[PDB]
């Protein structure tokens, strides 16, 4: 979820971690959103 | 509230109106319009009544004659006292005879209102216009004044709307009893400043009023809504209304989609602008500009 | 403008010529006739001179033509004067030096310019447009007072539009349609080409 | 685009009548008061209407109703009044105009008569006899009846061609009716209709009309198309 | 309005300030009596059922398009009474050939 | 108007962070100030000591129809010796049309190129704009943090998207043209929205 | 007929800002409808197992329920505009069959008859009138859209998507991101959000997993609380401005 927004970035950056744009945080915010809410803990308890 | 807001002209009240062209005063008994000749007994009574208000002699020698429509008065919930009062507010420029007081339905309402000097005196700075003529102008301004309700609202009707809200238990339920006011026309301004109404909420319809009002981000989302309404029911994907709206906001004014809107928005495209329409102006103007 | 009140007038059957007599009402109160033909073809005309010009003089019987009277009461009848009485003070910027003179000569020879030697300009333009003005009626300008009258018909039946006592003529309607064969087609042609092919000669 | 219309199965244009002569008889005959005898004041007064001939305002006449259906039997006896003449009155404003141009649609359309002058004089008798201690008021009042003239052996007639629609029209069986003249008919849209109701007073027809003649030939090729 | 006795021509309304007085382009100006004070005058109602229907009401029983009724002519006595719907107010007018006009004058 | 402006002028100069440095009045006071004077006066200081007067001009006034009025007003006030920052001139919408009384504001801030001179109608504080349901939550960013993000983007200031010095958050902000405003839209495709616009002049 | 009757005798109030006749003619319109029982006696006589045309219409493949109910039981009343057949043929009249001043439905475009019954004359004609309505309609959308389609496409032509996934005109921003998202319109697929409409207590018992005791698990769920709240209150206030 953390690293969601380096998708509008290659995976160069991605690997460097370097700074984030705020206006791709939020394009990225609602995919984190679903993504949280499909992967919670509860949901995912038998994959490995 | 709904029956507050509405706009309620004068003109809407009135059942017939005339001008006599006459002057009032004790002094010469000037005659009046036969049929009107029987005004003289609560032409005088009135002074007697409201004796603190009396001709100020500054009569123009032109009138006004108004009978009021008793069931609109009542259907409407105004009473005279309000009329008069706005009526001469609104207007210090003439006199105003409330002339009869509310009466069992027999006795007509009546009003007359006599034009002072200070308008008619104006005529000259504009025109050797007859004061004739700027009479009439005075009798449609006192035909469009605003009795009561908001500017600009010719309707207003009260609408059931379905809103959702987050109740103490913490769950979004959707609540379908709430009421609301759906008006006729636009004006953000009236409607902030009248209580009685959420300001914060107000909705409207017109995109240029949004913009005026709230800003250019405010006339984006407008654009975006008022797209996607005109769609209907199959509408496109929501970042097409985006593009629109983007692309018509782009400058910080809304811009049309249109040979102004192109000129504002791609002025040094040249050949894009030839192409959508007038070649021939559009090469001459990008020639003498260079 | 406000409305338009259109009259073609054809005499006898459709291979004479047709006149079409438009009457507009403007927006300012004043109301027009133009012949819309080869005289006075753009000249709006006010209605009144047109009622002088023939020899119609005093203008309480203009008034009456319109209204067919000048003492009923009638509510339609009493607001017809008032759109009628400013129609006379309507000051129009074309004929105004004209517009208020009592002399029935001095009417006609204003419009003569704008197309005894007078009474020929007269006997001239009078007879011109007696031939123009709703030959439907006749030519031989004896006439004049009936044709006067059907004007005011006319007048009535447009103001009595504008009060909103009927609604305006329909034109999908076929109460109003004609349907024309292949002759009426062919005269129309006829009369350009064939006048063409025998004023070539003429010079 | 389709801006093109078709004409209807018994849909025929006009020719030109003689105007000249039924202006003769109108201006001669009486009921019609030239324009000379009569003043826009006189007219407004005693309520005259006016009578229009090709457009023409030739005069005016006491009753327009009256004057149209009197040159309306004219014509229906062809003595007088051309059969294609359109005589149509405005009710609306008392107006009586005569049409002989040229390029009026006409259509025959089959004449509904009554016996509402029997109808009515019976319920005058009637109505006497109720004031009256007879109280057989009712043995008075007659059923209404309106039914056109078209019989079935006529119909045959047709068929073997011995009988065309000139002869029709000769007899008051038939007449044209334009659509200007339209507006003063009331037209039971079949014979189903004319039956249905041939003895109500409350709707009494003018004419009644075959139902296949409200299209062309283009549309009643297809068969079963209502 | 007023027509000058010397040439019928519309009196143009000019008041003085005293009183008022009405002119030609002939001249010959005569003075305004009590009546003429009066020079603009609106009544605000809906339709002009008066008179914008008069005509058509007297020719309705006349007119065979016109629908009717079952109802009894008061004078007539006849069995059938014609029927008009006139105005947007839904103005139901029964009416005879007799003149007979029942829901009117 | 005038009882909305009242409640809601003082708001305005709280969102802009200002201190008021004369003591509020009651309603009836103020309002009797508008009539007889033509005009009232507030006066507020910047965090960085500056000074903001804003003047509300009331409808049949002198001041709106007459530009020498205007004129002795502005100069008079402008010779004072406070430290001024901007000049607020709140009037009805009518007024704004008047050439007269602009021709007034252009020159004077000719005459004094430091100082900002400003002229707003009465619905820009009959409200508390900020608050607005269908206005976005606008922002000031620093010339720095612009000049990272224009960097990062390989971007420069005129081909960012434009708003107006006039916007109403915008005038709420106290942004003036050449800085950078960052907007937080409510997006339908996306749930959030981050936007960077560049302010240019004020209209009028 | 009994409206009919009631505005005979006088008895029709109009509310108020609607005259006379209009009340009465969308009184009648509400009057002339079908009880929407009339499907009971079409789906008696028919066979679903067998029956070709209810099939196609039933499984969406041709047709609707209208047109059976118009094929079979009636086609009731036309309306144009969503209003009755108004009188044009002559100042009262609607059609040359009828009086002046009618009163009974068929004079105003109340056809009783069915397309297999086989309709009248007057039937026939106002079926027609509706249909030509609907093919104007048609003709003059399509020739309007044209013209606004022409002028959009070159105002938005120069749009064009960067490598900053941006949309600009020659360097210009429109965008700062297209659609806000970055997407393409076509890669798209509808999903729901469970925790948007749950409550407090049914968010907590759904989504907060206590098979360990640690504070992460108490981090992820107040992220997830937090972003129910944020498209909460971004999307209540959507509504808030429409
Ligand atoms: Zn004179
Ligand atoms: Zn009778």
């Amino acid at each position: 979820c953390k690293n969601l927004p380096y998708v509008f970035i290659n995976n160069i950056q991605e690997r460097l971690q370097t700074p984030i744009p705020v206006y791709l945080k939020r394009a990225a915010a609602l995919m984190r959103m679903l993504i949280r809410i499909e992967l919670a803990t509860v949901k995912t308890l038998n994959i490995t | 509230i709904a029956n507050s807001i509405e706009l309620i002209t004068f003109e809407r009240l009135i059942l017939q109106w005339h001008l006599l062209y006459e002057t009032y005063s004790s002094t010469k008994k000037n005659v009046m319009y036969p049929d009107f000749a029987s005004d003289v007994e609560w032409m005088t009574d009135f002074l007697e009544n409201h004796p603190l208000l009396q001709p100020p002699e500054d009569i123009a020698n032109w009138c006004i004659r108004l009978e009021l429509n008793k069931t609109t008065m009542i259907l409407k919930s105004i009473s005279l006292e309000s009329i008069i009062n706005s009526l001469r507010a609104k207007h210090p420029n003439t006199y105003i005879m409330h002339s009869v007081e509310n009466t069992a339905s027999g006795i007509p309402i009546i009003i007359r209102i006599y034009l002072r000097e200070s308008a008619f005196r104006r005529s000259t700075n504009t025109r050797m216009a007859t004061d004739e003529k700027i009479a009439v102008n005075v009798v449609d301004k006192l035909l469009n004044s605003t009795i009561r309700g908001i500017p600009g609202i010719k309707n207003a009707n009260v609408v059931k709307l379905m809103r959702h809200r987050v109740d103490a238990q913490g769950k979004l339920v959707r609540l379908d009893n709430i009421y609301a006011i759906k008006t006729n026309g636009t004006n953000i301004f009236g409607a902030m400043l009248d209580d009685n109404i959420d300001p914060y909420t107000i909705v409207s319809s017109s995109i240029g009023d949004t913009m005026e009002l709230y800003g250019i981000e405010a006339a984006r989302q407008k654009i975006i809504s008022e797209i996607r309404t005109v769609m209907g029911d199959k509408g496109p994907n929501h970042r097409h209304l985006l593009m629109y709206a983007d692309l018509m906001t782009r400058t910080g004014q809304v811009t049309s989609l249109e040979k102004a809107g192109l000129n504002a928005r791609e002025p040094s495209n040249v050949l894009l602008r030839m192409a959508l329409s007038s070649p021939v102006q559009v090469l001459t103007d990008a020639a003498v500009d260079s | 403008e406000i409305i338009r009140g259109e009259f073609i007038s054809q005499p006898g059957g459709a291979f004479e010529n047709s006149s079409q007599i438009i009457i507009r009402y403007m927006t300012t109160g004043a109301i027009t006739i133009e012949i819309n033909s080869t005289k006075f073809s753009k000249l709006r005309i006010p209605w009144y001179l047109i009622f002088r010009m023939f020899g119609m003089t005093g203008d309480d019987s203009i008034i009456e033509q319109v209204v067919f009277d000048l003492e009923s009461n009638s509510p339609v009848n009493t607001f017809m004067i008032e759109i009628l009485e400013k129609s006379i003070h309507v000051l129009d910027p074309i004929f105004q030096p004209v517009q208020h003179e009592p002399n029935r000569e001095k009417i006609i020879q204003f419009l003569s310019e704008k197309v005894n030697a007078v009474q020929y300009l007269n006997e001239r333009q009078l007879t011109i447009l007696d031939k123009i003005l709703l030959p439907h009626m006749g030519q031989t300008a004896d006439t004049r007072v009936r044709k006067l009258r059907f004007l005011g018909l006319l007048i009535h039946k447009i103001l009595l539009v504008i009060m909103n006592v009927f609604p305006p003529t329909d034109r999908d309607s076929y109460r109003t349609k004609r349907v024309h064969g292949s002759g009426v087609s062919l005269a129309k042609a006829f009369k350009a080409i064939f006048n063409t092919s025998v004023i070539a000669p003429i010079i | 685009v389709g801006m093109s219309k078709q004409l209807a199965i018994t849909a025929n244009v006009c020719t030109a009548g003689e105007v000249l002569s039924l202006k003769q008889r109108l201006l001669s005959d009486p009921a019609i008061q030239q324009l000379a005898d009569v003043s826009n004041k006189d007219i407004v007064r005693k309520g005259l209407a006016r009578v229009f001939i090709n457009g023409e305002w030739i005069g005016c006449c006491t009753n327009a109703f009256e004057l149209a259906q009197r040159y309306r039997m004219f014509r229906r006896e062809g003595k007088i009044v051309h059969p294609h003449t359109t005589i149509y009155w405005d009710s609306m404003v008392d107006e009586v105009e005569f049409w002989l141009d040229v390029g009026r649609l006409t259509r025959p359309l089959l004449i509904v008569d009554n016996n509402i002058e029997k109808y009515n004089q019976a319920c005058y008798k009637a109505a006497e006899a109720r004031k009256k201690g007879d109280k057989d008021w009712e043995k008075h009042k007659i059923p209404f009846i309106q039914n056109t003239r078209f019989t079935s052996q006529m119909a045959k007639d047709i068929l073997a061609g011995t009988l065309t629609l000139e002869d029709l029209v000769a007899q008051g069986i038939c007449e044209f009716i334009t659509p200007e003249e339209a507006e003063n008919c009331l037209v039971a849209f079949s014979i189903i209709e004319l039956r249905k109701h041939k003895h109500d007073v409350t709707r009494r027809f003018t004419h009644v009309d075959v139902p296949q003649a409200i299209l062309g030939l283009a549309a009643l090729v297809s068969p079963y198309a209502n | 309005m007023k027509i000058c006795k010397a040439c019928s021509s519309c009196m143009v309304r000019t008041y003085v300030d005293g009183n008022i007085i009405f002119r030609c382009s002939c001249g010959e100006s005569v003075q305004g009596d009590s009546q003429n004070l009066l020079v603009s005058s609106k009544v605000y109602h809906t339709g002009e059922m008066e008179d914008k229907y008069k005509i058509f009401i007297k020719n309705a029983p006349f007119d065979p398009t016109n629908c009717q009724i079952k109802k009894d002519c008061p004078n007539c006595h006849l069995d059938y009474l014609t029927q008009i719907c006139i105005g947007s107010q839904k103005i139901i007018i029964l009416v005879c050939r007799c003149g007979y006009m029942s829901n009117r004058g | 108007a005038m009882q909305k402006l009242f409640t809601y002028i003082y708001e305005f100069i709280e969102y802009r962070k200002m201190v008021l440095l004369e003591e509020k009045v009651p309603y009836d006071k103020f309002v009797q100030m508008v009539l007889n004077t033509g005009f009232f006066r507030i006066n507020a200081e910047t965090l960085n000591h500056g000074i903001v007067s804003v003047f509300i001009f009331g409808a049949n006034g002198k001041y709106v129809h007459h530009g020498g009025d205007m004129r002795t007003l502005l100069t008079n006030t402008l010779n004072e010796k406070k430290h001024y920052e901007e000049l607020i001139l709140i009037v009805d919408k009518p007024v704004l049309s008047k050439k007269n009384i602009l021709d007034i504001i252009v020159e004077q801030r000719a005459a004094n190129p430091t100082i900002v001179i400003n002229i707003y109608p009465y619905h820009l504080f009959c409200i508390n704009i900020p608050k607005v349901s269908a206005i976005p939550k606008h922002k000031l960013i620093t010339q720095e943090e612009a000049q990272e993000f224009l960097g990062r983007e390989y971007l420069q200031p005129q081909d960012l998207m434009q708003i107006s010095a006039s916007d109403p958050p915008v005038v709420w902000l106290g942004g003036r043209p050449g800085d950078f405003v960052q907007i937080e839209r409510p997006s339908e495709t996306a749930m959030h929205a981050v936007v960077i616009r560049f302010i240019t002049k004020s209209k009028i | 007929e009994e409206i009919n009757n009631r505005l005979l005798h006088g008895d029709i109030m109009p509310p108020i800002g609607l005259t006379t006749h209009d009340f009465y003619e969308k009184l009648q319109l509400n009057a002339l409808k079908f009880p929407d029982r009339i499907l009971k006696p079409i789906m008696n006589s028919i066979n679903p197992e067998t029956n070709g045309l209810f099939q196609m219409v039933a499984t969406g493949a041709k047709g609707s329920n209208p047109n059976m109910i118009h094929i079979m039981a009636g086609i009731g009343q036309i309306e144009i505009n969503t209003q009755r057949i108004q009188p044009q043929f002559s100042f009262g009249r609607t059609l040359v069959y009828y009086p002046r001043f009618a009163l009974e439905a068929q004079a105003y475009g109340f056809i009783c008859n069915s397309y297999i019954a086989g309709l009248t004359s007057p039937e026939f004609i106002f079926g027609e009138m509706n249909g030509r309505f609907d093919l104007i309609n048609k003709a003059l959308s399509t020739s309007s859209t044209g013209y606004a389609n022409r002028k959009a496409i070159f105002g938005l032509q120069s749009c064009i998507v960067d490598y900053y996934r941006r949309v600009s005109i020659d360097t210009r921003l429109v965008q700062q991101l297209y659609g806000e998202d970055g997407l393409d319109a076509r890669q798209l697929e509808t999903v729901r959000f469970e925790t948007i409409m749950l409550s407090d207590q049914e968010l907590e018992d759904k989504f907060k997993y206590t098979g360990i005791q640690s504070p992460l698990f108490e981090e992820e769920f107040s992220r997830l609380k937090k972003d129910r709240d944020k498209y909460r209150q971004i999307f209540l206030n959507v509504e808030n401005f429409n």
